[PDB]
RNA sequence: ACAGAG
DNA sequence: TCCAGCTCCACTTAA
DNA sequence: TTAAGTGGAGCTGGATGCTCTGT
């Protein structure tokens, strides 16, 4: 969520994305990027994608 | 004028003649250090002087390749060139079996002329030069760097030495002022020699494509 | 023969502490003799420093062949 | 940074192999000098040069 | 009428800083965008995504802009060679004469870890080392010293001392902090120029 | 949707 | 508020 | 005389910084 009223979190800017880019942090930008936000499973077929 | 105009066909000469030594034509000493005090005997001032048919060249032999293959190059009075002088020149050029040409306008070419030297052959390829780009030796101008027509042999040492392919190398156009000033066609490499700030040398390479 | 730099890079220095950090922080054999550390990225530096850590590097070139350069065998540097 | 109500950002690395990233990439011992003219930016600053 | 003139002037700082905002970060989210992809490989080139070659080397040199203790460039003779001096001062050793220094430079030179430097950087240590040679000649032409080490008054010695173990030390560090100057593979060295053009 | 803060 | 592509229309060459 | 390739002019659609803190 948003903010501090819902206790909503940080975000982490497109600016800051470019920051961890130019350290080669490959598993950081991983970890906050995918795993502590959304994280989710999907089934795919591998027939008809 | 005509100290003006005599200085034009000096130093246009004189840049067809380094064009013509570094495509690796034969040429000789005193056409290249030909003086514009000497200009003046051979051809004068311009009631003397006659620019459609008098400073054309056929001497050019490729020496390193063969001495049969051979190029003119071709100074028109004509400002805008027809098909009509194309034709003409072509003719000629058809009569002596030469396959290479130089044709110097002196403002510009028009449309449908321009579209005859894509396809009149690929056995007859002529070169558009404007007399307003020869005025000035490009290759010695100081942002230009030196380039190197590659071998085949050194092609293949290139893509050795890294495992590229050809089309991973870096692209130079071949409307490119210095890719036609070497005549340089689609699929040959151009070594560049890149001066440092430091007393070395970077040397860097290009496709023509 | 094998090409490439002889120095370990800071993108190898800090995957290797990573990956047995990881390995350490499950229950796998730890091989230098701890001394009362529990952080297991604390233990991996133990591990770099006495070039006792079981990874190899395959440094990939881009045409697609590889070098296995084993990690105690690199030049490690700060 | 200059310390007038001025408010920062603190994220925790939730994964091992984020804290190896982390620390030896991004720590400031290994970051004392800027990327661009490779000229310190980690030194003294006032009442530490008075 | 003085204090209307001055607030006008400082307004412009004002909203220069106001704008500048706008002004630039869209500049550098372009430049990003272009440059991220860009990283230097395993055989020292700077390649894109796609496996185009956009440099051969990285620089010209295969140096890294981080690690640049002179004005772009990677060392600075002067001051380590007088660092050497001063950490390792060798009291019980004699002062090189100016072809003992040119000898033993080219006897240290020729071991094999040398030759994986660049020739450029081999060139200038020898033009440094012959520089330092030209100095030691001038000064024990005016003062009279002898190569020999026999001269009476021994503080002459300290004028231009040097050493083997000296010039052995200076070669070893010059050739160490080349080689932790390259640009390592896996920078992402399109972003650092990225964003140093947009800071 | 507006005001703030850095 | 500023700026590249796309399309319409006069303007010479050429047969 | 006109078929056609290319100049110059107007129309159209895109873009314009990063966050928390409240009503
Ligand atoms: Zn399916």
């Amino acid at each position: 969520t948003e903010g501090r009223s819902r206790d909503g979190g940080l975000r982490l800017g497109e600016m800051e994305r470019d920051c961890l880019i130019g350290y080669g942090a490959s598993m950081l930008l991983l970890e906050r990027l995918m795993i502590s936000s959304d994280a989710f499973e999907v089934d795919v077929c591998g027939q008809c994608g | 004028d005509d100290e003006e105009e005599t200085y034009r066909l000096w130093k246009i000469r004189k840049t067809i003649m380094q064009l013509c030594h570094d495509r690796g034509y034969l040429v000789t000493q005193d056409e290249l250090d030909q003086t514009l005090e000497e200009f003046k005997a051979q051809s004068g001032d311009k009631p003397s002087e006659g620019r459609p048919r008098r400073t054309d060249l056929t001497v050019l032999v490729a020496h390193n390749d063969d001495p049969t293959d051979q190029m003119f190059v071709f100074f028109p009075e004509e400002p805008k060139v027809g098909i009509k002088t194309i034709k003409v020149y072509c003719q000629r050029m058809q009569e002596e079996n030469i396959t290479r040409a130089l044709i110097v306008v002196q403002q510009g070419m028009t449309p449908s002329a321009k579209q005859s030297l894509v396809d009149m052959a690929p056995k007859y390829i002529l070169e558009q030069f404007l007399q307003q780009e020869l005025l000035i030796n490009i290759t010695e101008h100081e942002l230009v760097p030196e380039h190197v027509v590659m071998t085949k042999e050194e092609v293949t040492e290139l893509l050795a030495r890294y495992k590229l392919r050809e089309n991973q190398l870096p692209r130079i156009q071949a409307g490119d002022p210095v890719a036609r000033y070497f005549g340089i066609k689609r699929g040959q490499v151009v070594k560049i020699i890149r001066p440092s700030e430091t007393a070395g040398r970077y040397i860097t390479y290009r496709l023509v494509q | 023969k094998r090409i490439t730099t002889p120095y370990m890079t800071k993108y190898e220095r800090a995957r290797v502490l990573g990956t047995r950090a990881l390995q350490i922080a499950m229950c796998a054999p730890v091989m230098v003799e701890l001394e009362g550390e529990t952080d297991p990225l604390l233990i991996a530096m133990k591990e770099l420093k006495a070039r006792k850590i079981p990874i190899i590097i395959r440094r990939y070139l881009p045409d697609g062949s590889y070098e296995d350069w084993g990690v105690d065998e690199l030049i490690i540097t700060d | 940074a200059d310390f007038d109500g001025d408010e920062m950002n603190l994220h925790l690395p939730q994964t091992e192999e984020a804290k190896a990233e982390a620390l030896v990439l991004m720590g400031t011992k290994a970051n004392l000098v800027t990327p661009r003219n490779g000229e310190p930016l980690i030194a003294a600053i006032q009442d530490f040069l008075t | 009428t003085e204090f209307f003139f001055h607030t006008m002037a400082g307004r412009e700082g004002l909203v220069d800083t106001a704008v500048k905002t706008a002004e630039t970060g869209y500049m550098q989210r372009r430049l990003v965008k272009s440059l991220e992809d860009l990283c230097s490989q395993y055989d020292l080139t700077v390649r894109s995504s796609t496996g185009d070659i956009i440099q051969f080397i990285y620089g010209g040199d295969g140096l890294d802009p981080a690690a640049m203790e002179g004005k772009d460039e990677p060392l600075e003779f002067k001051r380590v060679l007088d660092n050497i001096k001063a950490v390792f001062p060798c009291p019980s050793e004699p002062a090189l004469s100016k072809n003992e220094l040119i000898l033993t430079t080219e006897s240290i030179m020729k071991k094999s870890e040398f030759l994986c430097c660049q020739d450029s950087f081999l060139q200038e240590i020898k033009k440094f080392i012959k520089g330092v040679s030209e100095k030691i000649k001038k000064t024990r032409d005016k003062y009279g010293i002898n190569d020999n080490g026999t001269t009476e008054p021994r503080v002459l010695y300290q004028l231009d001392r040097i050493t083997p173990t000296q010039v052995e030390k200076f070669l070893e560090t010059c050739r160490d902090k080349y080689m932790r100057a390259q640009m390592e593979p896996g920078s992402a060295v399109g972003a650092l120029c990225a964003q140093s053009i947009g800071e």
